[PDB]
């Protein structure tokens, strides 16, 4: 939680839980091979629980859900899969983040048990699904919407 | 069973309590001062949303009961252009 | 009419392929070679493992009579 | 499960039911409601007067169109019969 | 939990069993249809299965099913736990 | 009635067990002989059900007509593994 709070952040702009869910993370060819695999479901399990900035976004825009439903290995590990997905949900997470290329996770999920698992945890809701319409015809809202609305359409 | 909701362009809208509950401002409202106990109207006012939105979040109160999580086939929301921006003011302070 | 019925459950993973039909083990497990899952134009998920050595033998998916082909 | 939008005047009240289902209880639905006598009440779907023993499934309308979005909406009116009056919703402000 | 009055009319001890671990199977379709009285709890059961523990299929098994009859039409005496 | 077949699920099993069993002996031994191969089979699956000589000859066939395995083409009682 001290390093959580001091929170470092990775050259390629990832947070530490973003660093945690990808699947091209460098191992060192000794023993950590046999033990230190990524995704993994209780690393990222405790770095949530520890208080992680589950909403950290990087240089490239994603979140931590836009990493991991981009997983090659859907169904080779899924339960990892089930357990990570079913953790940053209830933590944050927005589930239609919308990185800055115009793209939500669920158009990233890359693979149908990912996307079904994401429909299963999406939420009917406010004005995400009530601002996906409002990015994408381009609405003026520089000020014409709430100060805390900007960063809420900025995110859909 | 059913709440009243008045918006700021003279329009009255009733629509099941359970239904308009799925917001948390509705349910802030409706639940402590000024509770209007009735149990049978517990009607609200809204000076600040217009007619159509409030007809459009009631559109979606339904909505949102129907499709909390079955049939996945989930059928999307034609949000009008001219009704953007507009909605985008209404569901924070309701709390959807 | 009823006040302490139940039944028995059994869940699956939601996973809409069920078994890897070369090695006849689950779609989770490792192959037998060593994983690694393929999927083909007819829509069946195998491994890789399973397939990369099916080629070999046939380019004919073994369900269906249909060319097996990448995805 | 038939979606309805019920107007009179400015009063709005959202409806969801089966379609196998006379229009009386939908007359009295709004008539607990409202607290107002029963028999006054004159549906007017389309600008139309239907029976009060036949279903509103065949009173024109689907489910299949009639989907929480876009509503199949009615007109209420009140014994003074007399003619469905109802108020259109607000357009909202358009865009420069 | 749930916000309204959710009252089922049926009590529950229901064992979810897991994956294929389990040596029972169902290899015949046999669809015994839900009965009306508990179809309500059913609907309830597998909503609530399927939002906490997502991507579950509960295939319901019903030739190993157990549970009690009320026999109200003859006039109700005793009771009767005869399979379902 | 139905205990039978269970007998049958573990032999339909067993026969799954023995041909990953020679998959994972071929891996590392490359070649093998076959009559040393009875023995190296039934080394490690000992501590599971014993298999008989006459379920893993059919396995050998059946790894044989999947090519996994093949007989050498020095000596027909060797097999190489692919
Ligand atoms: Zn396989
Ligand atoms: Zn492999
Ligand atoms: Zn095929």
């Amino acid at each position: 939680y001290n390093l959580i709070h001091l929170d470092p952040r990775t050259r390629e702009g990832f947070t530490l839980l973003h660093l945690a869910v990808n699947s091209n993370t460098p191992v060192d060819d000794f023993h950590t091979n046999d033990v230190c695999s990524f995704p993994n479901a209780l690393v990222t399990k405790l770095l949530l629980d520890c208080g992680a900035e589950v909403n950290a976004v990087d240089n490239e825009g994603n979140s931590a859900l836009h990493i991991i439903v981009q997983y090659n290995r859907p169904i080779s590990d899924f339960l990892t899969l089930h357990s990570i997905i079913i953790s940053l949900v209830e933590a944050g997470a927005h589930t239609d983040m919308t990185n800055k290329q115009n793209k939500t996770p669920l158009d990233k999920s890359t693979t149908g048990v990912s996307e079904i698992l994401l429909k299963t945890q999406m939420k009917m809701s406010l004005k995400c699904l009530a601002a996906r319409a409002v990015r994408a015809n381009d609405i003026n809202y520089q000020d014409q919407i709430p100060r805390t609305l900007e960063e809420f359409v900025g995110f859909h | 069973m059913y709440v009243k909701l008045i918006s700021s362009d003279g329009h009255e809208f009733i629509v099941k309590r359970e239904h308009a509950l799925t917001s948390g401002t509705i349910k802030a409202m409706l639940s402590g001062p000024g509770q209007f106990a009735e149990n049978e109207t517990n009607e609200v006012n809204f000076r600040e949303i217009p007619s159509h939105v409030l007809s459009k979040v009631c559109m979606y109160f339904t909505y949102k009961v129907r499709y909390t999580n079955s049939s996945t086939e989930i059928p999307e929301f034609p949000i009008a252009p001219e009704i953007a921006l507009e909605l985008l003011m209404a569901a924070n302070f309701l709390d959807c | 009419e009823v006040k302490k019925w139940n039944a028995v459950a059994l869940w699956a993973w939601d996973i809409v392929v069920d078994n890897c039909a070369i090695c006849r083990n689950h779609i989770m497990d490792l192959c037998i070679e060593c994983c690694t899952v393929a999927w083909g134009v007819c829509n069946h998920a195998f491994h890789f493992h399973c397939i990369s050595r099916w080629l070999k033998t046939r380019q004919v998916c073994p369900l269906d009579n249909r060319e097996w082909e990448f995805q | 499960d038939v979606f309805l939008m019920i107007r009179r005047h400015k009063t709005t009240i959202f409806t969801d039911a089966k379609e196998s289902s006379t229009v009386f209880e939908l007359k009295r639905i709004v008539e607990g409601i409202l607290k107002r006598p029963p028999d006054e009440q004159r549906l007017y779907k389309d600008d139309q007067l239907l029976d009060d023993g036949k279903t509103l499934g065949e009173c024109g309308f689907t489910s299949q169109t009639a989907r929480p979005q876009a509503p199949a909406t009615v007109g209420l009116a009140f014994r003074a019969f007399e003619a469905l009056c109802i108020e259109p919703f607000s357009s909202p402000p358009e865009l420069p | 939990n749930q916000d309204t009055v959710i009252d089922l009319g049926i009590s529950f001890q229901i064992y979810v069993l897991q994956a294929g671990a389990w040596p029972l199977t169902q290899a015949p379709s046999s669809t015994f249809a839900i009965p009306q009285e508990l179809e309500k709890s059913v609907q309830m059961f597998e909503l609530f299965y399927s939002q906490h523990f997502s991507g579950r299929k509960l295939t319901w098994l019903h030739y190993l099913c157990t549970g009690e009859v009320k026999m109200n039409y003859l006039g109700k005496p005793y009771v009767a736990m005869v399979t379902t | 009635q139905e205990m039978e077949q269970t007998r049958s699920a573990v032999d339909e099993d067993r026969k799954m067990y023995l041909q990953a069993a020679i998959v994972r002996i071929m891996k590392a031994r490359k070649v093998l002989r076959h009559n040393a191969l009875i023995q190296e089979v039934i080394s490690q699956s000992r501590a599971r059900f014993n298999p008989s000589i006459s379920m893993i000859k059919k396995c050998i066939e059946v790894l044989i007509d999947k090519q996994y395995i093949e007989r050498s083409q020095a000596s027909a009682d060797e097999y190489s593994y692919v």
